[PDB]
């Protein structure tokens, strides 16, 4: 169990954003945070690099295209 | 000693009690050098130990200070904080069965706890098996409470009389003025323990003292279950954690039966007590009652319990000291000498 | 006689000499009702016995209720060892008796 | 520490639970184990159970939990995700059912506790029903697994048989109470946990699969978590789980891969602790030092099981995925709890638990301070956010939209979230969480809807706290010196606040009366009244039982009543109801909110009542769930319906209060049907006012009741006792002495203990809890709870019956002896007169 | 001790101990003289008193 995988598992369910390698930023609640970087969110706002933003009732991004993730640091402090 | 002294009292049809004073009364006590030193002492009262069972204690059981030399079991010659293995402790517990009631829980001590006796004392009331005490406060006028509209007889329904133990179990409901009263309702879940009697038996056995479960499959109360070779496979390495170790060893039944032993025999290790401070029959008059015994020993039971409760209630924490031993100062003094005798 | 005693108890509630032997007037076990005059002695599953009292005296004095319960529940496949252990005991304390 | 507040802010990572269970089933020890897991500095004593949540002293001395205690704790999950847990470990004694309900209204999850060696007991039989009726997800945690091994010494196969027998009995019993068919409990599904609190053992099948996966590795713990419980087996050669036996002496998967390792490890730590203990800890990775191996057997077992299993992840993931979150469970909670339901604006505002929406938090407890002066309310913020110093509006239980007078605007002094002994001060509490509000004690008794001032205009209140039992036993209370009577009034108010079903009452004779459930309950409440709140002396009358008044046959004549003006005239007939109809009213089966067609069909089919009256039934006894009934049976030609509809309300008002008091004495009237045969109402609304109809209504009700042959109904407690088979006769002899009778004597499967279920009169059941244990020398034990009411033997209205002062009367005199003394206790007349 | 030594005549409180010991005797005897033991001077369980 790694520190980043543990932070991704403990950061699931709260409001956080995740930017992929293609510029797609999905912000919402991480419903499923797997150990392989697979992030599944429900009702998340996905904004592409062109500027168009939409809402997804159930989205799931794989861990191969994971760029960065910004979540609330209240659990670390 | 208890198990054998009952046999020579059964073997000796009559008993030749030693004369008193054994030494000629008003006669200078016999010198130790001329008589006692040479005469070989007679054999002492001792139980022959079975090497097949009592072997863990066979080597040293009747010594002056058992296991004094063994650094493994005791700390040293100061003779404190002994450590005993489970076979040793189980053998001692089996040998002490004559001085130990086979009570596993304390639910048998419902209204014979010392807290209930404190309540009975503070209420000037007596459990039928319990002792009598002087009133904490005379309150004779308070005993002579007048016939009010509160405690009026014609307003009171009597179906079953309010016995003393009722007023003791609930000393804030059935009585008035409960000062210096204590509470006890420690109905610990009555431990369901069945001590083994078969020397040869599986330690985890379904003995007939347990009502059969009587498993049934009449109604198809099914649950999510798989079929054979259905999307699952186990690694060759994985196994139950403990395959080599047996389910139960020989020392498993003794160890489990040692959990519910009395206070002295549930300790793997503990400090050393004095010969004075071990009340052997303490758990005898603490028992509920004597089963159909005459009056002159029933009153003996209440009079033992009375002093026990008085000591428990009047107990105070020991006062802080500076530990000035007496014989140590004697050894420091030039006027005294030490000698084994 | 229990009724008169219990009604009398209800009425009670709501309305130099170096002697060593105690008096019989300090006895408290006197009870006006049967449920405390004759308490159900703990059979303790039949396998537990009072400390001071002798073992086999209790065994023969015991109510035998658990004995017949075991006789009812025990099956033949596991009665052989019961009979064998019982006879081996009878023999080994017969050693002491003889 | 601040992560506590950060997680507090979120509303989806929060669980509201109650560890409700039978008496002495390890619930308090379970919470103590959770505390020992979280707080490192809090270490339990080697022998004495710490009992962390038992904070008040009386439960620290009696050994029984008495009042629910809030526990707010952050628990890691199986995967390591922190969750904020609100724990309401309700007291297990059936006489303390008050706090189970008080903690169940403000919780969304039910975690049952069942002793592995005791099986389903009396208490649990009512908690499953209650939790289902309150619409909470139900989960079972069989506690004290050690009893099947260290005490029963059952073979592992028989241990599994016992476990499945107690698991399916819960499923079989709950199918009567639960209408939905999604409520099937099984450890493979994840509903059932197995634990031993004393030795800190705790696991769900998923958790144990996680241990094996942790050891061996490359194991998916979900698939292996499934295929563990059941009749399937494991084939050592093909490495596949099969329904059929792979060998002749096969073994179930659960026993083979869970129960057997537990047996072996605890047998190795209780047997051969000196020879084969290091060998069995090397094989398990549990490394211990010398000094932690020199302890006794119990601490060593607890330490080794803590090291092997680890943290209490099994309970956490059992709870997380099988009880709804507040954001998910709010809708059923509101539609069963809020008076207006979800339909109203505030009702819809609750379905989402918005932290910034309207604040109408609900408080259902009173946790006093250490000086007993002020009462800190405890409640769940169902929505909105609260702050320290915020000016808030506290509602009441009689507060409605029309009756705006039952409220007070207060100032929330401080806020803190509490975990047993120590409290954590917080300035802000978001929605869907618990809180001790301070400074709101003054306008509240028991429950309260603390909401926003001038912001929630149409907001209603939450439904009154409905219980499972009934306050039956009744004790009189007076000061020793009447010169300090007011000192006792405030103490009685305080104990009324800190006990949900306590019913203080002053009667005409200047008598103060306290209503309770059982002997231990009244003992505790009076100990609180004496040593905690009033610190004065109090005289108590010996406990007495409330009675009920009923009929058996119709009156000989149609006795009527007229107003003093001799203008209105109402004629009514009192007759008994159908056997079982009264129960079908108190169970909320039928209501007054029903439409006419549904009630008409109900009474046409189930009770074959004629439609000429089935659509002419006004009221249901006293209050709303009252077992009595008012029936309109006047032919329309003689009684004008338009004229009737004016007094249709006032007659009920004089009836709903008429049956409450009772003519014989001030006791409830139960199981009576009132037929109106003639109504002569004033043609003008001037002289037919309530002040004339209502006395006439009560007089005609009393006259019909008296002319009908009256009877007293005494409440019978349902008593279960657990005793070894050698003491079953010792229970029969005791129960026969108190007019009781035994219903069943069933041995508990997998245990020598029995279960004798009997009924006993409540007035005859005083001291029986002690009359049994002392007679059986503590082996037997009894629990009591109100079951039903029965006609007291004899006729209550015979003048030939003489009541002697201080000795019990036979059965035929009881109905005469009980009321008259009751009448004498009520200060009323010696006998009953037709004028009343 | 009272019968053998007249020490109670020089400190009355000793009667307590005296009675205490006698009570202990009764306790041990009734537990000692059980079954086929019979009554007699055959008890040496002195550590109790």
């Amino acid at each position: 169990i790694g520190v980043p995988i543990k932070v991704l598992h403990e950061a699931e369910g709260h409001i956080v954003t995740c930017e992929t390698n293609t510029g797609e930023v999905y912000r919402g609640k991480l419903i499923e945070a797997e150990d392989n970087m697979n992030c599944q969110m429900s009702n998340i706002t996905v904004t592409y690099r062109d500027g168009r933003v939409a809402q997804l009732e159930q989205v799931y991004i794989r861990g191969s295209k994971i760029r960065f993730l910004i979540l609330p640091d209240m659990l670390k402090n | 000693m208890w198990i054998m002294m009952r046999r020579e009292k059964r073997d000796r049809r009559h008993f030749k009690r030693m004369r008193f004073p054994p030494f000629d009364d008003e006669e200078p006590p016999l010198d130790y050098a001329d008589n006692i030193l040479d005469v070989e002492p007679l054999e002492a009262i001792q139980l022959e130990l079975d090497p097949e069972e009592d072997a863990p204690v066979l080597d040293w059981f009747y010594d002056h200070q058992p296991l004094r030399d063994s650094r493994k079991y005791v700390n040293g010659s100061t003779y404190q904080r002994w450590q005993f293995t489970l076979p040793m402790m189980s053998t001692l517990y089996r040998l002490a069965n004559q001085l130990l009631t086979d009570l596993v829980d304390d639910n048998y001590f419902y209204l014979f706890d010392l807290k209930a006796f404190f309540t009975s004392k503070a209420l000037n009331m007596a459990i039928p098996g319990g002792p009598k005490f002087e009133p904490l406060v005379r309150d004779i006028n308070l005993q002579d409470e007048d016939w009010n509209e509160f405690n009026d007889i014609n307003k009171i329904i009597i179906r079953q009389p309010i016995r003393t133990e009722y007023k003791i179990a609930f000393p804030y409901l059935y009585n008035n003025l409960p000062h210096h009263v204590h509470l006890t309702w420690y109905h610990t879940p009555n431990v369901v323990f069945i001590k083994t009697e078969d020397p040869d038996l599986p330690a985890f056995y379904f003995d007939p003292l347990i009502n059969p479960i009587s498993h049934r499959h009449s109604v198809k109360s099914q649950e999510p279950l798989p079929d054979d070779d259905e999307e699952f496979e186990l690694p060759e390495f994985v196994e139950p954690f403990l395959k080599d170790t047996p389910l139960y060893t020989d020392n498993t039944a003794n160890g489990i039966a040692l959990l519910w032993a009395p206070r002295p025999f549930n300790l793997r290790s503990g400090r050393t007590r004095r010969a004075l401070d071990i009340p052997l029959v303490k758990n005898w008059y603490r028992e509920h009652c004597p089963a159909g015994q005459p009056v002159k020993v029933r009153v003996s039971y209440q009079k033992l319990l009375k002093y026990y409760v008085l000591n428990a209630l009047k107990h105070r924490p020991p006062k802080a000291q500076k530990k000035r031993y007496l014989f140590r100062s004697f050894k420091a003094t030039k006027f005294f000498q030490s000698t084994k005798l | 006689k229990d009724k008169s005693k219990e009604l009398h108890a209800i009425k009670e509630r709501y309305l130099r000499k170096f002697v060593f032997e105690w008096d019989a007037s300090e006895d408290t076990s006197i009870d006006y009702n049967p449920l405390y005059k004759e308490r159900h002695q703990v059979q303790l599953l039949g396998r537990g016995f009072i400390a001071g009292i002798d073992l086999k005296q209790q065994k023969r004095e015991q109510s035998r209720f658990y004995g017949d319960l075991m006789e009812k529940r025990r099956t033949l496949e596991e009665k052989e060892q019961e009979e064998a252990r019982l006879r081996k005991l009878r023999k080994k304390e017969a050693k002491q008796r003889w | 520490m601040d992560f506590l507040a950060d997680l507090m802010d979120n509303s989806e990572l929060i669980r509201n639970v109650t560890l409700c269970g039978h008496l002495h089933h390890g619930k308090t020890c379970f919470v103590d184990c959770l505390i020992e897991q979280t707080h490192p500095e809090i270490r339990k004593r080697y022998d004495q159970d710490l009992c962390y949540t038992d904070i008040l002293f009386t439960e620290q001395e009696r050994g029984v939990g008495i009042k629910s205690t809030p526990v707010t704790v952050v628990l890691p999950d199986t995967k390591g995700k922190s969750y904020l847990f609100n724990i309401m470990d309700t007291p297990g004694h059936v006489n303390f059912s008050d706090e189970v309900t008080a903690g169940l209204r403000i919780s969304d999850g039910v975690v049952l506790f069942i002793d592995a060696a005791e099986g389903v007991m009396l208490n649990t039989e009512r908690l499953i029903k209650h939790a289902v009726q309150e619409r909470l997800a139900v989960t079972v945690c069989i506690n004290k697994i050690d009893r099947l091994i260290l005490e029963l010494k059952l073979p592992p196969t028989d241990a599994y048989y016992k476990l499945r027998h107690i698991v399916d009995e819960v499923n079989g019993l709950i199918s009567m109470y639960s209408t939905d068919e999604n409520l099937i409990l099984s450890p493979l599904l994840g509903n059932v946990c197995f634990s031993s609190s004393q030795y800190s053992i705790c696991f769900t099948l998923g958790s144990f699969a996680k241990i094996y996966a942790d050891t061996f590795g490359d194991i998916n713990y979900q698939e292996f978590a499934k295929r563990l419980w059941g009749d399937i087996y494991f084939n050592p050669k093909t490495r596949k789980f099969t329904k059929k036996a792979p060998t002749s002496s096969s073994q179930r998967s659960f026993v083979e891969f869970i129960l057997e390792p537990l047996y072996k490890i605890l047998a190795q730590v209780v047997g051969d602790v000196d020879t084969s203990l290091p060998r069995t800890l090397d094989e398990l990775g549990i490394h211990l030092t010398k000094e932690e191996l020199k302890l006794n057997i119990r601490p060593l077992l607890r330490l080794v099981c803590k090291k092997f299993f680890g943290e209490f992840t099994g309970f956490v993931d059992m709870c997380v995925q099988h009880i709804p979150s507040p954001k998910v469970g709010a809708k059923p909670k509101i539609e069963h709890t809020y008076t207006g339901g979800v339909d109203s604006d505030l009702g819809e505002a609750m379905s989402d638990c918005d932290p910034d929406g309207p604040l109408m938090c609900h408080t259902t407890k009173m946790y006093s301070t250490d000086d007993g002066v002020q009462f800190h309310a405890f409640g769940r913020v169902l929505s909105g956010t609260i702050h320290a110093g915020q000016p808030v509006k506290v509602l009441g239980e009689n507060y409605t939209l029309e009756d705006e007078e039952d409220s007070q605007i207060c100032t929330v002094g401080r806020l803190w979230i509490s975990v047993a002994r120590y409290h954590i001060e917080v300035n802000r509490v978001p929605a869907g969480n618990w809180v001790l509000i301070e400074g709101v004690d003054q306008p509240i008794v028991k429950t309260a809807t603390i909401t926003e001032p001038r912001g929630n205009e149409e907001a209603q209140i939450f439904r009154p706290l409905k219980f499972n039992t009934t306050s039956v036993i009744k004790i009189a209370v007076e000061p020793v010196n009447p010169s300090e009577l007011p000192k006792m009034l405030d103490g009685l108010r305080k104990v009324n606040k800190s006990y949900p079903s306590l019913t203080t009452k002053v009667e005409e004779s200047g008598e103060h009366v306290i209503l309770g459930t059982g002997e231990l309950y009244l003992d505790c409440v009076m100990h609180d009244l004496r040593k905690m709140y009033s610190e004065i002396d109090i005289k108590v009358a010996d406990p007495v039982v409330t009675f009920c008044e009923t009929v058996v046959e119709t009156s000989s004549l149609k006795c009527f009543a007229e107003t003093p003006n001799k203008k209105n005239k109402i004629t009514m007939i009192a007759e008994p109801l159908e056997k079982g109809l009264a129960e079908d009213i108190e169970n909320e089966v039928v209501q007054i909110t029903w439409n006419r067609k549904k009630l008409g069909e109900f009474f046409q089919t189930k009770y074959d009542w004629d439609l000429l009256a089935a659509r002419s039934i006004w009221a249901f006894g006293p209050d709303a769930t009252g077992p009595n009934i008012l029936v309109d049976d006047t032919l329309p030609s003689e009684v004008d319906k338009a004229l009737l509809g004016s007094v249709k309300d006032s007659i009920v008002q004089g009836f709903q209060w008429g049956t409450r008091e009772g003519p014989l004495c001030d006791e409830l009237i139960r199981n009576v049907k009132f037929k109106i045969l003639d109504a002569v109402v004033a043609q003008e609304p001037l002289h037919r006012g309530g002040g004339q109809i209502i006395p006439t209504a009560r007089r005609v009700v009393y006259s019909a009741f008296l002319m009908a042959t009256p009877r007293l109904m005494e409440p019978y407690y349902f008593v279960e006792v657990q005793a070894p088979a050698d003491c079953v006769s010792a229970v029969y002899t005791v129960l026969a002495r108190r007019r009781g009778h035994v219903t069943q004597d069933a041995p508990i499967p997998g245990s020598p203990l029995y279960t004798i279920k009997a009924f006993i009169p409540a007035i005859d059941s005083f001291g029986f809890e002690t009359d049994l244990r002392t007679h059986t020398q503590g082996q037997a034990f009894s629990l009591s709870v109100f079951h039903h009411w029965q006609i007291v033997p004899g006729d209550p209205l015979d003048k030939s019956i003489v009541i002697r002062p201080l000795e019990p009367q036979p059965a035929p005199h009881l109905a005469r002896e009980f009321m008259i003394k009751t009448r004498r206790r009520k200060g009323l007349s010696e006998d009953v007169s037709i004028s009343k | 001790v009272g019968q053998l030594t007249g020490m109670y005549r020089y400190k009355y409180k000793l009667m307590r101990q005296i009675r205490m010991c006698k009570d202990l005797k009764h306790l041990i005897y009734y537990r000692f003289n059980t079954g086929p033991v019979g009554k007699g001077p055959g008890c040496g369980f002195w550590a109790a008193g």
